């Protein structure tokens, strides 16, 4: 039932500059929203939690924000290992709802 | 530590039923949810499902119900592809939440599974 | 219906086995505290989905 609308899919910012990655929940979520950075080969890696919180062993420039239900990844000085595909996740697992992903957006760093 | 690894992954012809497993070790928690995630070549993550390890509360995704069975066992947790089709053609990762908040901190490398005719 | 029905059925048990995983015990009261503020947010949190 929940689905989490990811925008861009794709996204190209040179070295230095801020990335900006949305995520619209189809459904009331609260804080039951979280990050995920996946490279090839590797699986995700958590980057945010409780929509807000920085995970332990995260750089600094990597910040999370929610409003109703609009959610935000910021990535504020794109390094060159910050080329990746990013995820959210909403919901809860006994949720009405269940839990989901959002489609990803690739990010590629110039 | 904390630890999960995917096994069972193989070749499969369409219908074989197949069994994954989650050998799960190094976890403190007594309950906790051990979900069940895939990702086609070259596609996004998707949730399979869950189940909440102390009890046998399983979660199913709405497209995942009747095609996906998953187990607890003492110090695993399997799923079962009852009877798959090529657009099963994933490899799955088990991922557990350690504080019962919704989010995965713990993710094992992944098991590949291809369905071909 | 019934999907639904049975949904909140398995949720309520679940929120059940998670109180009854909490049982009453200085320390360990405070520790208690807090896991039962948390069992009762995630309760509200997972009745509210079915609520509306």
């Amino acid at each position: 039932e929940l689905v989490m609308t990811q925008t861009p899919s794709s996204v190209s910012e040179p070295v230095g500059g801020t990335v900006t990655i949305k995520c619209q929940a189809s459904q009331s979520i609260s804080s039951w929203l979280s990050w995920y950075q996946q490279k090839p080969g590797q699986p995700p890696k958590l980057l945010i939690y409780d929509a807000s919180n920085l995970a332990s062993g995260v750089p600094s420039r990597f910040m999370g924000s929610g409003s109703g239900t609009e959610y935000t990844l910021t990535i504020s000085g794109v390094q060159r290992e910050d080329a990746a595909t990013y995820y959210c996740l909403g919901g809860y697992p006994a949720a009405s709802y269940r839990t989901a992903f959002g489609g990803g957006t690739e990010l590629e760093i110039i | 530590q904390e630890q999960l690894v995917e096994s069972g992954g193989r070749l499969v012809t369409p219908g074989t039923a197949l069994t994954l497993t989650c050998k799960v070790s190094g976890f403190s928690l007594s309950g906790f949810w051990l979900n069940w995630v895939r990702q086609a070549p070259g596609k996004g993550l998707e949730w399979v499902g869950a189940i909440y390890r102390g009890s046998g509360s399983e979660w199913y995704a709405s497209w995942a119900k009747g095609r996906f069975t998953i187990s607890d066992t003492s110090t695993t947790v399997t799923l079962k592809l009852t009877s798959p089709t090529t657009e099963d053609t994933a490899t799955y990762f088990c991922a557990a939440d350690t504080t019962d908040n919704g989010y995965f901190t713990i993710w094992g490398p992944g098991t590949l599974v291809t369905v071909s005719s | 219906s019934g999907d639904s029905d049975e949904d909140l059925l398995k949720a309520v048990r679940l929120i059940k086995f998670l109180y009854q995983s909490n049982p009453p015990p200085r320390n360990r009261r405070r520790r208690w505290r807090e896991r039962q503020r948390q069992i009762h947010s995630i309760s509200e949190r997972i009745l509210s989905t079915y609520l509306g």
